[PDB]
């Protein structure tokens, strides 16, 4: 997706296509077996993040009747920091897998790029 | 915990009998009260049942508007007056309290704990 | 509403798995204190029937462990684990969730 | 709803409906008050985190027996129809009018297979004279002994705001008896002695909810706001989730990329 | 502060009466008075750390 | 062993041995009384801890 | 305390295990896809690629 | 500075200058005594952190 000028518009059905402008006409058409593997990959990404998790929690500190201000100011700095180290975590995921789909889409397009480049050893070159 | 009981004996069927239980070791007007009945060879069945402050009063669909239930928290005495009587009425009455400290959960008719020892009555024909 | 039995009585000897069996017409349950009301009495031939288990799961302290009620909607079961000379009884399930209060048909155990 | 969780123990007439219940789920409300008569529970927040992990409550009978005492506690605030007290409590008064409360020492053994849950109950007197009319003069203590649990304390009658209509405040201490561990209260007046014992019946999940239950959801964690369904892995509603499900986070939203980057013409 | 509370209790270990042990730590150049009219467990060694 | 830690203090007959004792680390057992009058410690785990 | 820790941890732990065994399995693909670039670079025209 | 926390509470001589102060950043002292006759507040750091 770099040496790329724009994405194109028209494509529906896939992720990654071709377009034809040969001697019979102007086609457009999608390749399946690239975009089939980073769906897959991705949806994987998303299963294994998309999780309730196991660990059960309990109720630690009282809404009504306010607990003991020493021991409540220790459950309340004890669930800030928590809090502080799940958004962090969180953002630091977050940037992270978008960094990786991002640069998965990338080198996907960049294997079909270099498998068509494959296919046609000196019938096709590139022009950037 | 017990209760004691009184007024059983041989009556002829349409007359009237007084039957009073009296209870001891426990807080009387806490507790509710009922009154069943096992009939000789047969299996148990209920009479009626009276709440904390006699209030409400339930009763059993064969012997509705015909007995009543009366307690006295003062005395720490239970009453089931006995009006116009028939022949399966041949049972010895218990007079068990409900197992519910002051008419607690959202029924007052309770099971029973502990028991009383049991009058038997009888009718003549 | 009205509290059926099991079949009458068995002639189970010591030690066995013993099943009682009470059939319900509605539902004693309740939604709001989920704890299904429902007792279970034994009757000694010529003593008072004491109560052995109340909310057809909560055992009384004077009962020994053997006595385990499973509570349902509608079915319920008393197993006895083991039977000794003190065990034989006639046996009455009660319903409180709705008046009347009405008893078992009665199920005597034989040794 | 207007009972409290605590309350399900001492039975005040707004725990009345759920004194032994039996729940994988407990509710409480903010309106839902402990207390008939004006008191507190000692060490209340351990109280209400074993109350919540109960599964409900059996109760049993502790075989306490007075006589020659009278027993029947009535308050004009903890109240139906006539003056009463709690459920599973009875007040310890004197005989008729001021006189001497004797040394009552009454033991109670944990028979049962599981831990059981004792709640008793110390009364402090809106004056001096109050106290002597209920229980005596003289300086009363009281003691409670168990393998475990071995503290004791002094009634300490005196003037208290107005609060329930009453003056006097009973706080409510607890234990915790092991099977076949026994417990003994060594009492000379002012005692609210426990009626009925509470025994844990299995695993429960206590909320602290303000809106009202339905029956539509496999919900897994509730709070204050209600309840988050979701397979995401983090939540943004409320920081103090109890059960299995999200995490808290500080953002107001984060955006999982699913898609490419794309570029438009 | 505290004040002794006789009272019945279970035999545990064969005996009735309970002893509670309160501790403190002292600092360096620092007294405690132990002001008892009786029933009082008295510490005969004072325990110190070693490191 | 069959001492407690807590029992190295006031010495109970099971704590006798290990009365007054020095290392860099402490094992204690489910076994292991802390009392042989008996009795309770008021701020036990922090007496413990230290 | 040790349970939300134990929880973060744990997914800290699967998260590292997962995005090291992605980066060395990009890793291989890498060193890999570096060989065969410095293999057809040692190839001007005399050798081609295959697919 | 010489003046405690607690101190503002219940104010010792050297607790004098602060006794009703306003700020939205309080500076304790390890030379900051809380009491002037001796004593110690029960429940000493949730007074300490309201
Ligand atoms: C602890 O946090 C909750 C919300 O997470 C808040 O309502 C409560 O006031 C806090 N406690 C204290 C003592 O600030
Ligand atoms: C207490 O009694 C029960 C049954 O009577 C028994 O199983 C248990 O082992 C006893 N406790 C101890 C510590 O042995
Ligand atoms: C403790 O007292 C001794 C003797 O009075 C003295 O030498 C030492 O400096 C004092 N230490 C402290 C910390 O006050």
């Amino acid at each position: 997706a770099g040496f790329i000028e724009n994405g194109w518009e028209g494509l529906i059905d896939g992720w990654y296509g071709f377009r034809h402008q040969n001697a019979q006409g102007e086609g457009t058409a999608a390749d399946y077996k690239s975009t089939q593997s980073a769906i897959d990959q991705i949806t994987g990404k998303l299963n294994r993040l998309i999780e309730k998790t196991n660990q059960q929690f309990e109720l630690i500190d009282n809404e009504f009747t306010e607990v003991e201000k020493q021991i409540g100011n220790v459950i309340n700095w004890t669930r800030d920091s928590m809090t502080e180290v799940w958004s962090y975590n969180a953002e630091l995921l977050v940037a992270m897998e978008n960094q990786h789909t991002i640069d998965l889409a990338d080198s996907e397009m960049n294997k079909l790029y270099e498998r068509v480049r494959r296919q046609l050893r000196e019938n096709a070159e590139e022009d950037g | 915990v017990q209760l004691v009981e009184s007024g059983g004996g041989v009556v002829q069927p349409g007359r009237s009998l007084r039957l009073s239980c009296a209870a001891s070791g426990f807080s009387f007007s806490n507790y509710g009260l009922h009154w069943v009945r096992q009939a000789p060879g047969k299996g148990l069945d209920w009479v009626a049942v009276i709440s904390y402050d006699g209030t409400n009063k339930y009763y059993a669909d064969s012997v509705k508007g015909r007995f009543t239930i009366s307690r006295d928290n003062s005395k720490n005495t239970l009453h089931l007056q006995m009006n116009s009587l028939r022949a399966e009425d041949t049972a010895v009455y218990y007079c068990a309290k409900g197992r519910g400290p002051y008419c607690s959960s959202s029924i007052c008719y309770h099971g029973m704990d502990v028991w009383g020892q049991g009058t038997t009555v009888t009718v003549s024909s | 509403i009205v509290m059926t039995q099991s079949p009458d009585s068995l002639a189970v000897s010591l030690g066995e798995r013993a099943t009682i069996n009470c059939k319900s017409s509605q539902s004693v349950l309740s939604g709001s204190i989920n704890m299904n009301y429902l007792a279970w009495y034994q009757q000694k031939p010529g003593q008072p029937p004491k109560l052995l288990i109340y909310w057809a799961s909560t055992r009384e302290s004077g009962v020994p462990d053997r006595f385990t009620g499973s509570g349902s909607g509608t079915d319920f079961t008393l197993t006895v684990s083991s039977l000794q000379a003190e065990d034989v009884a006639v046996y009455y399930c009660q319903q409180y969730y709705s008046t009347p209060l009405t008893f078992g048909g009665g199920t005597k155990v034989e040794i | 709803g207007q009972c409290g969780l605590l309350g399900t123990i001492t039975g005040p007439p707004q725990c009345d409906q759920f004194l032994e219940f039996s729940a994988d789920l407990i509710i409480e409300r903010r309106e839902g008050s402990d207390v008939c008569y004006p008191g507190k529970f000692v060490n209340e927040e351990a109280l209400r985190q074993i109350l919540r992990e109960s599964g409900g409550i059996d109760k049993e009978t502790m075989g306490f027996t007075y006589s020659g005492i009278r027993t029947n506690g009535a308050t004009s605030a903890c109240r139906r129809s006539g003056s009463s007290f709690y459920a599973e409590m009875k007040w310890l008064l004197s005989n008729t009018d001021n006189a001497a409360f004797p040394q009552m020492t009454k033991s109670y053994k944990n028979t049962r297979r599981d831990p059981a849950l004792i709640v008793w109950g110390i009364h402090h007197s809106g004056s001096t004279t109050e106290q002597t009319k209920l229980y005596g003069s003289g300086s009363k203590l009281i003691t409670v002994g168990s393998s475990n649990y071995q503290q004791s304390f002094v009634p300490s009658p005196g003037a208290r705001p107005q609060v329930n209509g009453q003056s006097g405040r009973i706080d409510f201490h607890w234990l915790i008896l092991n099977p076949n561990d026994t417990v003994t209260f060594s009492f000379n007046g002012a005692f609210i002695a426990p009626d009925r014992a509470s025994f844990l019946r299995g695993k429960s999940m206590g909320i602290q909810s303000g809106v009202q239950v339905d029956a539509n959801c496999e919900g897994d964690c509730y709070h204050s706001g209600g309840t988050i369904i979701s397979n995401l892995p983090f939540q943004n509603i409320n920081s103090r989730a109890v059960g299995k499900c999200p995490r808290y986070v500080k953002q107001e939203s984060l955006m999982l990329a699913t898609g490419m980057k794309n570029v438009p013409e």
